[PDB]
């Protein structure tokens, strides 16, 4: 999933590191 | 707080003496005894313990997810060791999760984390973390397993309730949702504060019409998680001006609105195209934002980056709108035909992010039906004109004509943000 339109996933970004 | 089996207090005095050089911030030195008293002691947990902190010190100060990376291995290393105390068996290797999650190795995480729960059975406190693994890698059937066999136990574990109702919302169980999301916010527990739940409940009971909705907006808004009760999107910068509604002048932008308000009829031109001809690119709206209703959407850029196969279908629209970055590059955005048919309510909602504003270009607009609201002001579509707004502010729509509604949405960095963020944000 993104958040394209809501904010209904979890996390909406996926940081990966620093 | 037990961290010395027996074997490591006979050697607390070397291991004293490490751990000093670390808390004075001495990390390179800190590290490097913790290797010697690790190769002198290979099966000392605390020697081992001690490396890995030291490893975590020095990835945070070197920013380094390769420091970090053999950090985690260490803290595996104490709890393969022999006579692990059971206080340094757990929080070693919930640091290691917690931190390879950090790193977005999530795969990685969950197994430690269910490695934690075979080990500790009876911590309601790690099931919840386990949990939590579920949902950062989007299993959410196996998070509502986790959350329920917590709450069998602890019928009230403040944190399984709002992560429990935050499931079920996702499920559209907006009912169910309501009491475990409110209970779960109230309850205190550490945990419950964050703005997702207050987010999630007062959309739930919108959706159902409970009025009470916006006493917990006032609410979240005065914890701190939203900006107002009006603007509530949690991926933000603190700072940018924040209207609902927007004029082309207004967001400096001035540009791309004309080389849209002129060229609407190609625009259109080829997204009736695809209508009639490559329906199958247009798309379902996937995000839950329906009380009910048909609205499709053909995307030709997403998070910034352009769809090869989208532009073979709108392909002289790809190219008028590959001259302008503001849009084409936001990270943080959508650049998409959006068509709506009759009986179509879109419920009440946000974006997730501030970071952006949402220009509309009508397209095919039928002559009533067809409203829009934006907080307190409602405005309706011209076919050939563009709107703005601010979708990080609560929208709504309603599509009642006797005929399809087609528009074009291009996304916009927010316009008071500098070119060195629009190069470090998060995409979205
Ligand atoms: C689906 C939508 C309601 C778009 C929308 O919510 C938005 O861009 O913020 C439309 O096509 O009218
Ligand atoms: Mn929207």
């Amino acid at each position: 999933g993104k958040c394209k339109d809501g904010l209904g996933e979890y996390t909406c970004t996926s940081l990966e590191g620093f | 707080p037990k961290l010395l089996n027996k074997f490591d207090k006979t050697i607390k005095a070397e291991l004293d003496a490490a751990e000093k050089l670390r808390k004075r911030g001495k990390i390179e030195e800190a590290v490097n005894a913790f290797k010697e008293l690790v190769r002198k002691y290979p099966q000392s947990p605390r020697a081992r313990y001690g490396k890995a902190q030291c490893e975590d010190d020095l990835a945070e100060k070197r920013r380094s997810n390769e420091v970090l990376r053999g950090a985690i291995e260490t803290y595996q290393e104490v709890a393969s060791l022999p006579d692990v105390p059971a206080d340094l068996l757990k929080l070693s290797l919930k640091r290691r999760s917690d931190r390879q999650q950090f790193l977005g190795h999530m795969r990685g995480s969950l197994l430690t984390l269910q490695r934690l729960v075979q080990l500790f059975p009876n911590d309601t406190s790690l099931k919840n973390d386990l949990g939590v693994g579920y949902l950062l890698i989007g299993d959410n059937d196996n998070a509502k397993k986790v959350y329920e066999e917590v709450l069998s136990v602890t019928p009230n574990d403040g944190f399984a309730k709002v992560h429990y109702g935050f499931i079920l919302k996702a499920q559209n169980k907006i009912a169910e949702s309501i009491p475990y999301l409110k209970e779960g916010i109230e309850s205190g527990d550490p945990g419950t504060d964050d703005g997702r739940f207050y987010f999630h409940l007062g959309d739930a009971m919108q959706r159902v019409g409970n009025k009470e909705a916006y006493k917990w907006y006032e609410l979240g808004h005065k914890r701190g998680h939203f900006a107002s009760v009006w603007q509530r999107s949690l991926y933000n910068v603190n700072g940018l001006k924040a209207q609902p509604w927007w004029t082309p002048k207004e967001t400096g932008y001035t540009e791309l609105v004309k080389s849209l308000e002129r060229n609407w009829k190609l625009i259109r031109d080829e997204g009736l195209a695809v209508m009639d001809k490559a329906k199958g690119l247009f798309l379902p709206e996937d995000e839950n934002l329906r009380e009910k209703g048909d609205w499709s959407q053909f995307t030709l850029w997403q998070q910034g980056r352009r769809n090869e196969n989208a532009c073979k279908g709108a392909p002289k629209t790809c190219t008028l709108l590959e001259k302008f970055p503001e849009t084409t590059g936001c990270r943080r955005g959508q650049i998409k035909y959006s068509i709506m048919h009759p009986g179509t309510h879109v419920w009440p909602h946000t974006g997730p992010t501030n970071c952006r504003l949402r220009m509309h270009l009508g397209l095919v607009i039928p002559k009533e039906g067809c409203k829009i609201r934006c907080a307190n002001e409602t405005k309706t579509w011209e076919e050939g004109k563009v709107l703005i707004f601010d979708d990080s502010f609560e929208h709504e729509v309603w599509q009642d004509a006797s005929s399809f509604r087609l528009i074009f949405i291009v996304d916009v960095w927010h316009p008071e943000l500098t070119p060195q963020q629009r190069r470090s944000l998060p995409a979205i």
